[PDB]
RNA sequence: AGAACCUUACCUGGUCUUGACAUCCACGGAAGUUUUCAGAGAUGAGAAUGUGCCUUCGGGAACCGUGAGACAGGUGCUGCAUGGCUGUCGUCAGCUCGUGUUGUGAAAUGUUGGGUUAAGUCCCGCAACGAGCGCAACCCUUAUCCUUUGUUGCCAGCGGUCCGGCCGGGAACUCAAAGGAGACUGCCAGUGAUAAACUGGAGGAAGGUGGGGAUGACGUCAAGUCAUCAUGCCCUUACGACCAGGGCUACACACGUGCUACAAUGGCGCAUACAAAGAGAAGCGACCUCGCGAGAGCAAGCGGACCUCAUAAAGUGCGUCGUAGUCCGGAUUGGAGUCUGCAACUCGACUCCAUGAAGUCGGAAUCGCUAGUAAUCGUGGAUCAGAAUGCCACGGUGAAUACGU
């Protein structure tokens, strides 16, 4: 991937991170049945007011290295062609060629 | 004074005791005709008793586990086959001859991929 | 569909211009974007200028078209036909 | 008592810990459970091996994870402390819980 | 792409890891991530020493990183100046307390990734690169390797049509796999492109 | 004992910061130490101390199978506050005498 | 093959008669590894036509079976120009189990409504020397007859 | 190994230009923390706090701000400049070399020949003698046994029982790993060239490579990939960067691969039995309560042989339907809704009620499979907020046939 892709992703990342404690609150207060209609109903424009991006279903999974969007693996924070070579290499511990 | 010999066939682990006594066979706290629906697996389970006449002889208690019906009742044979031997050691010839001594060493075979099962490729086309 | 408890959407700018359009009383066309947004009551005679991806469609509201959006009314493709 | 639970990537190296754990309590203390095998966690991956395409080529990779439970039954006083001092080789991790 | 990488297939047998720990699910990309930073550092710092394998070994929040190097003098510096300097930098990567060790590497022509550098920097200052491949065997065999291979690909001689050659000498089993065959691969960078070289070093046979 | 490993060291001919004895004065007072492992035949011990005092052989920090049978066996005089001292030491275990000069080239692990 | 011929797998008798040969027919019969199914059918097919027919369950099937067994079969050997059907004496083992495999054929054809009733239906015909399994067989004889000059 | 946004590389507009991403100085400000109006948003304007590590005070390292350029950036072009990785013939038994010899020489010989083998496998001969890479073996797994260790796993014999291994206990058995044993044509007979072997049988859990996997020789196709990555002309107020919406889901049509069907070896209803292998902390989520249901509420147990996902389904028994376009078949569409998610219009899945297309075994032709295989039945996993009939795994039931070349 690009470099502006890694940097966006990032980006998005601290934006989670910030932005979580207010966004999951205001969540709870939608979901919450033993609650007034005109609060949720604020709470749900409060919600569209924060950034997109501090959504946690914005951001892709890509590899640590490359950061290619395809063929992750969340174990090892890489993709497939990458997590090959490691293997390859002794580089992740306990991993060798499987078979049965 | 009980004897025992260990059954095993597919994924089934049967635990087959054989006691002197009438004949009646339990698997897991069951009768044979209530563990069993089947008419073959009874017949499987009663194969090596029907070789070496010993049905009304000898009570057996069975527990056994894993796999399906027919790989069990295989299984539970083979347990009493084992039993029979170590009971006898007289009886082994007849046991040979008969093919219940051997551990069926037949097991599922693997998925592999690129094919869809162990050995089914999938639909092949030159254009 | 939306779920009846979350209620109607309708995104907050647009509302916004609908109100000032009621407060005047003008019938000049709102161009508009929000395709997501559901049709109201109030919006009723108003004039709504839809965007279809490439140009404003303009859309003049019923009585009919309430529990509607506003992207129903302003097609996107434009297929005339193969021969 | 003292159950402890050892998990590691290498077999060898997880029973040389054990056996060193053994060691460590029957020295101090007495009546050591023993060293139980619990089941190995095969953790398998497939990945496509080729760059761009080819679906058919692929590795199939684990990482087996042994355990060893071994349990203390009487925790003395030195006996509890030793294991303080005493660190395991690497790449084996411990997780030791009385009660 | 017909061949197993022979150090991957021979791991669990005659081979270990270089990163030798355990984590959960839960930490081991972030271990992994680490690891490479680290490496990747190290790499980059001890070009002009000639290092073969980092080893990173981590046991209780506590990085343990062994560097096996032909020359540690250069690595070392004066005694514990260099080590030093780079403990820290190494603890900065990962975010833990470090501490290298540095291993010596008897007989580096034996050492299969150092030859292959060897080979590549020879590349990058315009030898031929037959006679820098025909050295690298030599010596080896010199040495007392049972057998070695070496190839060298690519745009050899500023040629427009690329090629691989390759030299073996001895005998270089790598479907026998309790072989010990110290395999690996460098590149160099020319003013032409990059000429990759891989080499095999077969030591010898372990019984066990 | 077998092998010292002080912390910001060069040779052992250099002297340290903050201590009294010097650096062949603490090996040999290191050579006369009394250990008793029972389990592993190979060990390493721990020394960590700051603060005006003498170094005892009780400082150590012990593993489990390690006994030190002699906690007054005195090996530094830390004297300054701000000096600190963290050796690892290295027990091997044999019989007779095997001196450095052959033990040079023996070593195999390298 | 090409290589190696290879013994026959071992075949378990049925556990009602202790036949190898109903066995074999149930296992015929058997469709997606269904074997239980298919043995019940087979069992009713036998017990209807042992009321019909009289006899034994078993007696009355072979004599069936009998009715429908092939003496000679033809091959496509082709060594001309156009192709020359040849007939061959086809052996024991064999005849047995294609006769089988005429009657399932017939059975699954037949319009009856229950499978286990078609077939009972079937064995019935081959029994009197009626039906499609027997047709079969006379036309695959038929065939040989004509073709009976190449051998 | 998962396109609503994101992903995204494309289109439409709105915007930025040493820049989203780095390094470097200059000098303005501690970083950051909170909040306000306009805007689709990007961005463009406001109000509160702080001054830490050190100064013969021309100031510093982290982290924002501005301008200059040096540069950044490019999923832009060339896979016919490349590395790396991959497919492929083919897991086919081949492909070579050194020295010697033959030939003016290209080359040959070895490597052919008699047998034999899965095998350039092995023997015998022989101007060859040797060697290497491969065909084999070493590795994983599966089939039998033994030793060790017994909880969270087990219950043969003992006592107690709430008839639940649940609780005293027991270490037997299963099982769990760790370490050993075992299979080598080793033993027997015959055939064979005094052979390599072959044919049978004995034992044995296993027999002739026991079953399966991994393992892919020299090379071939300027085969694939510059959009993983790296790497040897072009763009640099734009072929770079940010944003919102749209598109990648379009639809006269043609092909590929699948799923579900066309029914009675079946559909429906009620009862009821027997698995394996996995996953789980921004996670798996019991029980109980509510909801026709998807789910909702409450909320234990559990980084897990313990708790949860989690009822296996085919099967078995009893009933019903009786060959109908049907109590077959489920597409399609209407209504109403559940969950995820800022957000389900374009364009998610699932539920309920209704609706009930085509389809009655498919032309020419064409594919897979030799055994626990095909066929059929469910189960799990990865990616993943959500989103599989695909992919990768797991067990259940379980055939037919191989005369022969």
């Amino acid at each position: 991937a690009k470099q502006s892709m890694k940097a966006r992703e990032v980006k998005r990342v601290a934006l989670a991170d910030k932005y979580f404690a207010k966004r999951a609150e205001l969540k709870a207060i939608i979901s919450d049945v033993n609650a007034s209609d005109e609060d949720r109903w604020n709470a749900v424009l409060k919600l569209q007011t924060l950034p997109r991006d501090s959504s946690p279903s914005r951001q892709r999974n890509r590899c640590r290295q490359t950061g290619r969007p395809h063929g992750f693996l969340r174990k090892f924070g890489l993709s497939r062609i990458k997590v090959r070579e490691a293997a390859m290499r002794g580089e992740i511990p306990g991993l060798k060629k499987a078979s049965w | 004074n009980q004897y025992y010999g260990t059954g095993r066939r597919k994924s089934s682990a049967a635990r087959v005791f054989i006691k002197p006594g009438n004949g009646k066979i339990v698997i897991n706290q069951r009768s044979l005709e209530q563990y069993f629906g089947r008419e073959t697996a009874r017949m499987v389970v009663r194969q090596p008793l029907e070789l070496v006449d010993m049905v009304e002889k000898l009570d057996l208690y069975i527990t056994v586990k894993g796999g399906g019906i027919s790989g069990q009742a295989g299984a539970i044979r083979h347990g009493i086959t084992r039993a029979l031997m170590e009971y006898d050691e007289s009886l082994r010839s007849e046991l040979r001859k008969a093919g219940f001594v051997t551990r069926d060493a037949r097991q599922v075979e693997r998925k592999k991929v690129g094919l869809r099962k162990a050995r089914r490729r999938p639909q092949f086309s030159k254009r | 569909p939306r779920s009846l408890k979350k209620g109607p959407f309708i995104d907050l700018h647009l509302l916004k211009k609908v109100e000032k359009a009621v407060e005047s009383g003008d019938k000049k066309p709102l161009r508009t974007w929000s395709r997501r947004s559901t049709i109201f009551p109030n919006m009723i005679g108003l004039t709504i200028a839809v965007h279809n991806g490439r140009q404003h469609v303009p859309v003049f509201v019923t009585d009919e078209m309430v529990g509607h959006k506003l992207g129903e009314f302003a097609p996107t493709r434009t297929y005339r036909g193969h021969a | 008592r003292i159950r402890i639970r050892l998990k590691a990537f290498d077999h060898r190296l997880i029973d040389q810990a054990t056996a060193e754990i053994v060691e460590t309590a029957k020295r101090t203390g007495a009546q050591v459970r023993g060293p139980i095998p619990l089941p190995t966690r095969k953790e398998r991956f497939t990945v496509l091996i080729s760059p761009h395409v080819n679906k058919d080529a692929r590795d199939q990779y684990e990482i087996r994870t042994h355990l060893r439970l071994v349990d203390i039954v009487e925790p003395t006083e030195k006996t509890v402390d030793a294991l303080m001092r005493l660190d395991l080789a690497a790449g084996v991790d411990v997780q030791i819980s009385l009660g | 792409g017909q061949k197993v990488h022979p150090n991957g297939i021979r791991l669990g047998i005659v081979k270990p890891w270089n990163s030798t720990w355990f984590a959960n699910t839960k930490e081991f990309a972030d271990n992994l991530d680490s690891d490479f930073k680290v490496r990747q550092y190290l790499t980059k710092e001890l070009a002009k020493a000639s290092v073969s394998r980092i080893v990173i070994e981590r046991p209780a929040k506590s990085i343990r990183v062994t560097i096996h190097t032909a020359r540690p003098g250069i690595v070392i510096g004066k005694k514990g100046e260099d080590v030093e300097k780079l403990r820290k930098v190494v603890a900065d990567i990962a975010g833990v307390p470090a501490q290298i060790n540095i291993a010596e590497v008897r007989k580096p022509e034996l050492d299969a990734k150092l030859v292959a550098d060897s080979i590549t920097s020879q590349l990058e200052r315009r030898v031929m690169f037959r006679r820098a491949m025909k050295r690298a065997v030599q010596n080896a065999m010199r040495l007392g390797a049972k057998g070695i291979k070496v190839e060298v690909s690519g745009r050899l001689g500023g040629a427009e049509i690329a090629r691989t050659e390759w030299y073996r000498e001895g005998r270089v089993p790598l479907h026998t796999l309790r072989a010990d065959i110290d395999y690996n691969t460098s590149e160099a960078h020319t003013t032409y492109g990059v000429i990759g070289v891989k080499v095999w070093i077969f030591k010898g046979e372990i019984l066990g | 004992v077998t092998e010292v490993e002080i912390d910001g060291v060069l040779h052992e001919y250099s002297t340290k910061e903050g201590v009294q004895e010097d650096i062949l004065e603490i090996l040999l007072n290191l050579k006369g130490l009394a250990v008793r492992v029972q389990g592993k035949d190979e060990v390493i011990l721990t020394l960590n101390k700051s603060g005006i005092g003498p170094v005892t052989a009780a400082d150590i920090t012990h593993d489990g199978d390690v006994e030190i049978v002699k906690p007054q066996h005195v090996i530094c005089h830390l004297t300054d506050e701000n000096a600190s001292i963290s050796m690892r030491i290295k027990v091997q275990r044999g019989r007779g005498y095997v001196p450095a000069s052959t033990r040079i080239h023996s070593e195999e692990d390298e | 093959p090409r290589r190696r011929v290879i013994g026959q797998r071992k075949i378990l008798p049925d556990p009602k008669f202790g036949s190898e040969l109903l066995a074999k027919f149930v296992n015929i019969l058997m469709v997606d590894g269904k074997k239980s199914t298919a043995e019940s059918i087979v069992y009713s097919a036998l017990e209807t036509l042992a009321q019909r027919s009289g006899k034994s369950e078993l007696e009355a099937f072979e004599v069936a079976l009998e009715n429908v067994r092939p003496t000679v079969e033809v091959k496509s050997r082709r060594v001309g120009g156009s192709t020359y059907q040849v007939p061959v004496e086809v052996r024991p083992v064999r005849r047995n189990a294609l006769a089988m495999r005429w009657i399932v054929e017939a059975a699954r054809k037949r319009g009856d409504k229950s499978m286990a009733l078609r077939l009972a239906n079937e064995l019935s015909d081959a029994a009197e020397n009626k039906g499609t399994a027997v047709k079969k067989r006379e036309d695959v004889h038929r065939m040989a007859e004509a073709n009976k000059a190449f051998a």
